[PDB]
DNA sequence: AAATCTCTAGCAGTTACAGTCAGCG
DNA sequence: ACTGCTAGAGATTT
DNA sequence: CGCTGACT
DNA sequence: AAATCTCTAGCAGTTACAGTCAGCG
DNA sequence: ACTGCTAGAGATTT
DNA sequence: CGCTGACT
């Protein structure tokens, strides 16, 4: 082509210069400057540099645990109102989720659950018991807790919310319940300053990716299906899906 | 007749105590096992049903796990036999579907409520928001023009508008 | 006033309501209800959400260390032309630093230094070192990185570029001055598409805080002084420096 | 006269090596202890001088520590007497004021240096980018309509502004 | 005052331990 | 074959 | 010389 | 194509260990 | 008495 | 019964 491209190719391939650089000091266009750089492999690390967007339906229920004094406490989220059904667990365990579960579909309209890959979530019993109330179990991400991003949220102002009320009351589960009757009922904002009541009565190619706390992002592999925000692909019969935030498409 | 009554209730299904509200002007039953008569428990159940749905009355006897002053603490702080039978009988079908009993007071409960929900959510046009893509705001009250099933149709000032049912909510 | 001022006094109380909740509530105007959630003590967490500027002179040099295969880096920037200065410390002490420091001195010009309250670069020997090359020595919040973010950054795509070239090196130090090179002269951006040799050349009350990475924000104290990014307080004689983002003022 | 010369040399005081290059064109010194004669630590300054100053060409003699094979392939990958007196003079003027000997080197160097530094800035009207409060982006070419000491006078298409020093960065 | 932008902490399984040195006894 | 968010606090315009 | 606390 | 918005990861002193359970031997 | 930032990757308008 | 790996 021309021999400021191999020179230029060479140059890359000692310093990894960027398109600015190469197509500046030896005088070439940037579209094919930009082609020597999507022509590497080690330089293509960084992803798309955007958010996606939950579903936000009636039917689904957000779910998670977490943990304060020693106590490991689950969540219900509703993620339309902002709604809780939370209380402690005395000891995690798959068990004595799904009782929690069939708590929750005994009091509320339930369809499905979108939760993390977590332990509990995926033990049979869970299943049994959704698949006894008709709800259909979803999973996400494993290492991207922003998939359930909603949740995390709650337990955040949850915890805020114990920070206010933890001198009234000689145990934490008091406290805790005490603190879902506040968000929901009590605190007003977001749709039209209504509480989480309020809300919920009236509702009712050769791509690049890193995972498993890997920052070595992975070599070229087979693109599958492109969606909004996630995508499927395929490494040597791998097949898997992967946030667009920590992927790399190459056309 | 009043949203905010309950009706509160026990029985002692197998040698174990369960406790029951119900919403009498919709007959809405919640049932759950209380390990022990006394008002910690009672007490307890209540502030869930305090923080699970608007209470301003519950009708009730002078058991000693209500007469506790624990409840009338938690309470300031917060501001039908058919029935017990039903969910008795209920229990008594789905008593062989799972071991622990405590599983089928819920199934029963469920069974009762589901199989009085949409009743309290009667007792008490429209308006829409909505996100497109790549742009997490929430967005302005929408007339609704049509709801359909995996998208709806919607109207802002200029623009009618197609929305898949994952980015929106309808309320009036 | 009005009695649902005092009903709403201990409803907040007992519930800690936000405004809005009181204010539609008990049928009362926005202000006051401000008032009661502002005249509350546990309520009031929350800083007041906005970044500063660090401060972008021509005699400023940003100064500190990072850790990579178990040698500890020391890295100088300049803060305007993206400009690096770095090597590798054999063992991370004061004495080398001030060397280092006179190494920096005696090939670019210096005039002050904007770094971080670490160990060494509060010892007395790079006070004689800056005292005797006419450097004034500048200091920032201990618990907030921010402040010298520039420099942050740098480590970033230091530690980049050493994940492009480290198979062209037996040692590390090389690895390190040749990402030096590429980052100086080689890439280029920014400004107006220069590398950073060419950019260095071209130039030459009640307020509520938190602190020490405790969570719990501190009881009123008294505004001593209010600039653009933090501010000075006394709480019974402790005259403190606090970032905007960690605290909250009370008029 | 080219801008990318430099001339090497090396002296050997107080029995330790010492290893300078200096910019002919402007006699711009940089002075290093060298803890051994070799090609390591020399392919160690000049990828230094790569990396700290545009090298292009480098002038030197025919020594073992210059003539490895390192030396060649450091520099393939990166692609005055009376100087030599002058440090020597200096070192031994602050030698007294600093117990290390790299300690002085530097200081010596410093002193050549900035007590050749603007020469080489003079070797290679004005735009000037700012930024306003609370608004982290950097803003435009702004005409530079006076310099001041912890202020300055900029225009941009519609509005001559003030803004202070911390706040702009001036380039041709 | 009353609305309407604009923006950031912390939530995400979680910390007790290393490394230095000015200052005080 | 899936997806970041929530509630405050502060400017700013009606 | 300890060693403390203070920040990294 | 050539410019000009718009937006996010990871940098910040740093991790080997706990807690469960579906699945495979 | 001091202050978050940088470099890419992708839409989008000239 | 181990125990592995996999995610939290
Ligand atoms: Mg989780
Ligand atoms: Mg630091
Ligand atoms: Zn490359
Ligand atoms: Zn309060």
């Amino acid at each position: 082509f021309l021999d400021g491209i191999d020179k230029a190719q060479e140059e890359h391939e000692k310093y990894h210069s960027n398109w600015r650089a190469m197509a500046s000091d030896f005088n070439l266009p940037p579209v094919v400057a930009k082609e020597i750089v999507a022509s590497c492999d080690k330089c293509q690390l960084k992803g798309e540099a955007m958010h996606g967007q939950v579903d936000c339906s009636p039917g689904i229920w957000q779910l998670d645990c977490t943990h304060l004094e020693g106590k490991v406490i689950l969540v219900a989220v509703h993620v339309a109102s902002g709604y809780i059904e939370a209380e402690v667990i005395p000891a995690e365990t798959g068990q004595e989720t799904a009782y929690f579960l069939l708590k929750l579909a005994g009091r509320w309209p339930v369809k499905t659950v979108h939760t993390d890959n977590g332990s509990n979530f995926t033990s049979t019993t869970v299943k049994a018991a959704c698949w006894w109330a008709g709800i259909k179990q979803e999973f996400g991400i494993p290492y991207n807790p922003q998939s359930q991003g909603v949740i995390q949220s709650m337990n955040k102002e949850l915890k805020k919310i114990i920070g206010q009320v933890r001198d009234q009351a000689e145990h934490l589960k008091t406290a805790v319940q005490m603190a879902v009757f506040i968000h929901n009922f009590k605190r007003k904002g977001g749709i039209g300053g209504y509480s989480a009541g309020e809300r919920i009565v009236d509702i009712i190619f050769r791509v690049y990716y890193r995972d498993s706390r890997d920052p070595v992002w992975k070599g070229p592999a087979k693109l599958l299906w492109k969606g909004e925000g996630a995508v499927v692909i395929q490494d040597n019969s791998d097949i898997k899906v992967v946030p667009r935030r920590k992927a790399k498409i190459i056309r | 007749c009043s949203p905010g009554i309950w009706q509160l209730d026990c029985t002692h299904l197998e040698g174990k105590v369960i406790l029951v509200a119900v919403h009498v002007a919709s007959g809405y039953i919640e049932a759950e096992v209380i390990p022990a008569e006394t008002g910690q428990e009672t007490a307890y159940f209540l502030l869930k049903l305090a923080g699970r749905w608007p209470v301003k009355t519950v009708h009730t006897d002078n058991g000693s796990n209500f007469t506790s002053t624990t409840v009338k603490a938690a309470c300031w702080w917060a501001g039908i036999q058919s029935m017990n039978k039903e969910l008795k009988k209920i229990i008594g079908q789905v008593r062989d579907q799972a071991e622990h009993l405590k599983t089928a007071v819920q199934m029963a409960v469920f069974i009762h409520n589901f199989k009085a929900g949409e009743r309290i959510v009667d007792i008490i046009n429209f308006r829409v928001y909505y996100r497109d893509s790549r742009d997490p705001v929430w967005k302005g009250p929408a007339k609704l023009l049509w709801k359909g099933e995996g998208a709806v149709v919607i109207q802002d000032n200029s623009d009618i508008k197609v929305v898949p049912r994952r980015k929106a909510k309808i309320i009036r």
